[PDB]
């Protein structure tokens, strides 16, 4: 009964792990990562210059991305003193270190609807489930006049939204577009004119690393799932199981914490003071990146506080075989 | 002051070159555009250039006789006929406020 004792620690921690939200720090390390560049993109995301042509300056592609609220315009500029002009960014060709592409910040805005929508409405789903099924509105405008808005159903589990973040992250780090320059925020004054790859490199590293590591955390919860523990044939195979599912609380853990010291990198340079507030609402991450940073410490300082129990199930483990 | 541009020559010898200077550039710029004739147009681009990668790409009106400088200053050389009338240049401020200038050059003939 000794072992039925660690069974059950490991279970009842297995199913706050993989299917708790407040308590896990498997979720909330997912979570933050989610939120995180959600903040990201409402405390830069305005200053992104897009429009860049793609195939020939003689395109005039232009295009408004709605945010609701504001909308934010692709491909045009402003004339000295007054009006809006159609010639603008997409009379320069995009790419690495100048400007996104209309396609490539359609990308975005269509990741940024989706993560903003089932973070706010539905919620990230619990490790474990399959998520609820929820409909993001994305919906842009054009002149010639024409309104467009498209209806995405889509799920608010985990490995989606990440995939959500990544397509923001990714474009990013991987283009560096320029950011607008000049109330305004210290890096604005600072790094508009400038790539945004060198005011926010750190930045989007961590960013990028987060998501990895919480991709990882939730292929390693669906496979913690699989091993849920009276002859020989019993005592090893639910016990093989043991060593596997501590083997995996532990790695949670681990990736968990790493989530935890790369948002310290992110919260540190240039967004130290904007993300994480709030209150027109760009300039800042209004999307509770303080409120999941201290869940993810108390839980995974719960987690590591039981760390006995996983010592000392593993060896019981190792015992039998 | 305004964005002005300015011809060395005004009138140029078939055959040769001119310069387009560019007088009060901004100092912050995205960067800047010139075309052939009086207005922004894109099939009408003879050229772009990006700060941001210290880079110039052309655009249609291109004929590859054209020098393009970070001080916006456009050289074309060997000149024909053709050549002659009116250039305009468009700046993108980093605040992505534009500005225009118009230019011309006349190219007489021998
Ligand atoms: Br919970
Ligand atoms: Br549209
Ligand atoms: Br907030």
């Amino acid at each position: 009964q000794a072992i039925n004792q660690a069974v059950n620690n490991l279970n009842e921690r297995a199913k706050t792990l993989a299917g708790g939200t407040t308590n896990s720090p498997a979720y909330q390390a997912t979570l933050l990562a989610l939120r995180s560049v959600l903040g990201l993109w409402n405390s830069m995301g305005y200053a992104v210059i897009c429009g860049g042509y793609t195939k020939s300056p003689g395109e005039n592609n232009q295009k408004d991305f709605h945010y609701t609220g504001t909308t934010i315009n692709c491909g045009g500029s402003t004339n000295s003193n007054g009006t809006h002009s159609y010639n603008g960014t997409n009379t320069l060709k995009a790419d690495k270190n100048v400007s996104l592409s209309i396609e490539q910040y359609e990308k975005i805005h269509e990741a940024y609807q989706i993560l903003s929508k089932a973070l706010k409405q539905a919620g990230l789903a619990p490790l474990n489930s399959k998520g609820e099924k929820l409909e993001a509105h994305v919906t842009t405008s054009k002149y010639q006049t024409k309104t467009t808005t498209s209806v995405i159903d889509t799920t608010n589990d985990a490995q989606n939204l990440l995939t959500q973040a990544q397509t923001i992250v990714n474009t990013l780090k991987d283009y560096c577009p320029i950011l607008i320059a000049k109330n305004t925020p210290s890096w604005q004054t600072a790094g508009g004119g400038k790539n945004s790859c060198a005011t926010f490199g750190a930045e989007f590293s961590a960013a990028s690393d987060m998501i990895n590591n919480a991709q990882k955390i939730v292929q390693e919860t669906q496979q913690l799932s699989a091993n849920q523990p009276n002859s020989p044939s019993s005592l090893t195979a639910l016990a093989q199981k043991m060593l596997k599912n501590a083997q995996s609380q532990a790695e949670i853990l681990k990736l968990a914490n790493q989530v935890e010291s790369d948002f310290n990198k992110l919260s540190s340079g240039h967004l130290k003071d904007y993300i994480g507030k709030c209150d027109n609402n760009w300039g800042n991450g209004c999307a509770g990146v303080e409120e999941t940073q201290s869940l993810l410490k108390t839980s995974a300082a719960d987690f590591n506080n039981q760390t006995p129990q996983i010592n000392q199930a593993q060896n019981l483990a190792n015992t039998l075989i | 002051m305004q964005l002005t541009t300015e011809s060395m020559p005004f009138n140029v010898a078939e055959g040769k070159e001119v310069l387009l200077l560019v007088h009060n550039l901004p100092q912050q710029l995205f960067g800047y555009s010139w075309y052939k004739g009086e207005r922004v147009d894109g099939n009408r681009q003879i050229v772009g250039y990006a700060i941001g990668t210290q880079q110039a790409t052309p655009g249609p009106a291109n004929s590859g006789r054209e020098t393009i400088y970070p001080n916006a200053s456009l050289l074309i050389q060997n000149v024909t006929q053709n050549d002659t009338g009116f250039y305009t240049l468009q700046v993108i401020k980093s605040d992505l406020v534009n500005e225009e200038a118009t230019g011309q050059f006349h190219v007489y003939p021998h």
